[PDB]
DNA sequence: ATCAATATCCACCTGCAGATTCTACCAAAAGTGTATTTGGAAACTGCTCCATCAAAAGGCATGTTCAGCGGAATTCCGCTGAACATGCCTTTTGATGGAGCAGTTTCCAAATACACTTTTGGTAGAATCTGCAGGTGGATATTGAT
DNA sequence: ATCAATATCCACCTGCAGATTCTACCAAAAGTGTATTTGGAAACTGCTCCATCAAAAGGCATGTTCAGCGGAATTCCGCTGAACATGCCTTTTGATGGAGCAGTTTCCAAATACACTTTTGGTAGAATCTGCAGGTGGATATTGAT
């Protein structure tokens, strides 16, 4: 086998408070308490491993390894998400 | 004298099916009605499901295996593992058969 | 002679039937042998699986015949059927008695 | 004798800015990662296209805009102006994400 | 007199919200009840009708308003479907 | 001289209608509302006894659903009393305003 | 020659896009990030007026989609204004269409 | 001996053979009438023109020639009909309207 | 705490709408063998593009200080909904013609799959073009202290 | 209301990535003509079950009284925004091995449409049977006044 994948770990913690802020800004949010960042955190964790289940569901029936864009797109479109700008 | 033509309804399998999990229990005329719309219900989501996985493959055959991954789609977790077993079964003793 | 598909696979749901339904209803050119018996299976499954909550419900209201309000007591009491069952209406079978504790008598 | 813009006025603007804008606010690479690190969890041994993770993040973020949208509007009418965890709570309840 | 929305009545706007879990009610409810309801009643009557006409008809079927109403995500068990 | 105070009968009357299952609106009443808006969209209709009764059966449910929403709100503003803007902001939320 | 490989040819409704796009705005350009989404937007809305007019066909136990279905499924999925001038273009394509052969 | 295409004869922009053709792979029913991928071509057409029109007017609005992601999202959201027709789209990199509640602002 | 008015429960009872049981009917369907066809797995492998180490660097995250002012606890009073009894008019219920929702048969306009023939939408390549992102700076607001 | 510290507006300017321009070629696709097949409009019409009307049923419209909820006014603790120093890690420009997605062609397990034949599954008129909704009685818990 391949070599070292530095173990993932903790990569929740790399959606900044910046990083919130900004999307609150955007979100026409004035005001932020300080619980929030963690708030949504635990919301993005939830709405990626939903996302990213069907869309790995997907893959695997069709055989592959890797994920592909169409992946992610149909697996938006089955949640009521549908994106577009990415194929489909 | 003209005929009515036949009107189909899951309603005698669903009977055979309360029998086996409470021989001694009944069910109205309503609830049977809300019973047919549910297994027809879930009938077009996974039949729904299982189409649009072929054709995203590009595939003109529905087999098991869109069901399959259908129902691991639809259903949520636990439920999606017994239908999953439920069905794998059931394969198995017709293929395993004649 | 002849066989029913369902008695081979061991069900109950018929077999002929789902297999007629499934390329009726235009869901793909072909349809597997197996399709129809994995997905008449999968009905079957969770048409038992209600039952069983619905009997169970009849049971503790002190009943012997299921009744929609059954059928949702069950549904709506199950983390699982719920979900599945999250945009669905079940006529007749009202809500789960649920009053927020604010509302309630002062202590 | 020090120039100082008083609370929620560098907000306000803030607001203008990123409402006019539309790149993607979250760092690229560490969402990657996280990425990386939820699907690793249900399927090992997986590689992903560059375009599928762009897609997760632009889906990512517009859900989390529109839903501080919400969230916003839950604080307003609880006669606040500061978003809390309740009403994060109350607009996915209502959206029936939760309840 | 008192014209058909108006037949949507206090004492029937009150029992609902009871079932909804409601203790207190403001007057001002009532009357935005019936707008909400009228709003419902129209999106899913047009489409039951939408599918009536195209069916050639001149009879609004149950099997219309549960169509109407899936398209809506609104699925309805008991009537057919 | 008997009198329950503000309240305790609301309490008694939420009870009572979480337990039963009966439509809250009189069928005469709600029926002319549906036939005067079918109207706007076509003349001359009929409807059949179940189109009716399906369409009371879907509105009861929502607007029992949306009251419940409403109440959330309410109590999110620290309030016991359902008002318009407790209405307003949960169909905005839900999309059906927004 | 060689061993080449014909990478499937992938179809598009970009060139459609773009002649619709010169008739309304003479000059004005697109990205290819805004094709890409008009894209999807064709698709999108095909996928639905066509579920439509398949659910539709159904449920009237027909085995044929004509243009009757197709403006039905319109009617359904598009609101007040678009639908009534999406009708007209449809119907005007299809009177137009038949009076030529 | 003149073959014109089916396009042409419906006065139309869109692809009259590409529609009939995707309506048959995508197994919508077991049959297609003629007139059915004349009528789609036609009102995907329309469509598109409607949403060009208006993104093209948004790119004016802001000083450009070329119509990008963000003018498709002010010209969609900014419309009645089209917002409520994507009102479950989301389009890559289109930000949001501006858009500040009352009583945020100053003073 | 102590009555006193009401509501709530529970065991029991039985009328009856609606569920169960019996019978005869028969068209709609599903099982299997036979012949014909093909979708898509299998095997070889071109080649796109994904994972990655590499390195410089400034955009941006982190962590801290300071205090403006928002959240929230408290008091409080005007007023608006809740509870309740009164008398009536609308809804409910059961009976009844007949409007259409359908069951039945007829039969042609129209939907194909295949063989041809051909225009074109896609694409791999490199080669000139161009809208505008982004740096610069000077003129016009916007803020916030006094 | 004058003032200064700053942000904002903006039309001018330009390097460059993204868009446009073409020569080239081409395999995948779509168009008219049989020849074969049939879905479903069309005409006729039996039989529901829908609109309607009158009598029996019973929910609701209505005015009064006041409990207690909502929100205005006031207070102040301490959280969160603004500003700033420090330096890290994300971003960017590049290149490379090679994983694995995907194009191409060989080929057989499996799928499909009859045609023939069987036993169900659905419908219907008739009689019979029952789970349980209400109805009653008496006991007792709940609520509210004192
Ligand atoms: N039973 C069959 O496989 C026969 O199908 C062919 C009939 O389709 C018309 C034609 N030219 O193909
Ligand atoms: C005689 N026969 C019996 C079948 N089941 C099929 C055939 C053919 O021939
Ligand atoms: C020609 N044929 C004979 C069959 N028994 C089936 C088929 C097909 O074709
Ligand atoms: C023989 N044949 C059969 C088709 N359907 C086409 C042709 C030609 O020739
Ligand atoms: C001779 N022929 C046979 C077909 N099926 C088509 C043609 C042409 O020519
Ligand atoms: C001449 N011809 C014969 C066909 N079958 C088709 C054509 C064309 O041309
Ligand atoms: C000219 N032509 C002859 C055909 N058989 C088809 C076409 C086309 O064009
Ligand atoms: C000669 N021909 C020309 C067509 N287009 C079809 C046929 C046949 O034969
Ligand atoms: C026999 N045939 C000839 C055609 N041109 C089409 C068909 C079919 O069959
Ligand atoms: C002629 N034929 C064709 C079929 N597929 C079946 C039969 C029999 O005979
Ligand atoms: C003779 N035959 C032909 C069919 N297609 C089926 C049978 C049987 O027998
Ligand atoms: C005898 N036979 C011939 C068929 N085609 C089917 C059957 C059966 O039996
Ligand atoms: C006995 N049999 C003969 C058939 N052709 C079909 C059947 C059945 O049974
Ligand atoms: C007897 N049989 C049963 C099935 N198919 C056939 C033939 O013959
Ligand atoms: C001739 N034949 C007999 C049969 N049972 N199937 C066919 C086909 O052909
Ligand atoms: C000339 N033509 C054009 C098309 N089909 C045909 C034949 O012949
Ligand atoms: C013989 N034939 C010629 C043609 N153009 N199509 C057919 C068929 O047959
Ligand atoms: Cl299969
Ligand atoms: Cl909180
Ligand atoms: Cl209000
Ligand atoms: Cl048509
Ligand atoms: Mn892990
Ligand atoms: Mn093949
Ligand atoms: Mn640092
Ligand atoms: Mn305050
Ligand atoms: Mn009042
Ligand atoms: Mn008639
Ligand atoms: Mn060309
Ligand atoms: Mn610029
Ligand atoms: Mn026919
Ligand atoms: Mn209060
Ligand atoms: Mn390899
Ligand atoms: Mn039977
Ligand atoms: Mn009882
Ligand atoms: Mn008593």
């Amino acid at each position: 086998a391949k070599r070292h994948r530095k173990v993932l770990r903790d990569n929740i913690q790399g959606i900044t408070k910046p990083a919130i802020r900004r999307l609150a800004r955007r979100g026409g949010v004035k005001r932020i308490s300080g619980l929030i960042y963690e708030e949504t955190r635990g919301v993005l964790k939830v709405f990626l491993e939903n996302v990213i289940r069907d869309a790995v569901t997907y893959t695997e029936h069709a055989k592959r390894k890797t994920v592909t864009a169409m992946d992610v797109v149909y697996a938006l479109k089955r949640q009521g998400r549908t994106l577009y700008g990415f194929g489909g | 004298k003209r005929r009515k033509t036949r009107k189909e309804s899951y309603a005698i399998y669903v009977y055979k099916v309360l029998k086996q999990v409470h021989p001694d229990t009944g069910i109205s005329s309503k609830a049977m009605s809300i019973m047919n719309s549910f297994v027809n219900d879930v009938f077009e989501r996974i039949a729904g499901e299982a189409s649009r996985l072929a054709h995203y493959n590009k595939r003109s055959t529905i087999t098991s295996r869109e069901i399959q991954t259908a129902v691991r789609l639809l259903l949520p977790g636990e439920l999606a593992k017994h239908a999953v077993s439920e069905g794998t079964k059931a394969v198995t003793k017709y293929t395993s058969a004649k | 002679k002849a066989k029913t598909r369902s008695s081979r696979a061991g069900l109950q749901f018929p077999v002929g039937r789902v297999h007629r339904l499934l390329r009726k209803g235009n869901y793909a050119e072909r349809v597997g042998a197996g399709a129809p018996v994995y997905l008449a299976a999968v009905l079957e499954y969770l048409t038992a699986e209600i039952l069983e909550l619905a009997g169970n419900a009849a049971r503790d209201n002190k009943k012997t015949r299921i009744i929609p309000r059954h059928l949702q007591l069950a549904v709506r009491n199950d983390e699982e059927l719920n979900k599945l069952l999250g945009r669905v209406t079940i006529a007749q079978g009202g809500v789960l008695p649920n009053i927020q504790s604010v509302l309630l008598p002062k202590k | 004798k020090p120039h100082r813009y008083r609370p929620g006025t560098v907000a306000l603007r803030e607001i203008r800015r990123y409402q006019k804008s539309t790149e993607l606010l979250i760092r690229k690479l560490p969402f990657q990662r996280l990425v990386r690190e939820i699907a690793q969890d249900f399927k090992t041994d997986l590689r992903f296209q560059s375009s599928a993770v762009m897609a997760l993040q632009e889906a990512s973020e517009a859900y989390l805009v529109a839903l501080f949208e919400d969230t916003n509007l839950c604080a307003i009418h609880a006669k606040r102006v500061t978003i809390m965890p309740k009403d994060i709570q109350l607009a996915r309840r209502i959206r029936g994400e939760r309840a």
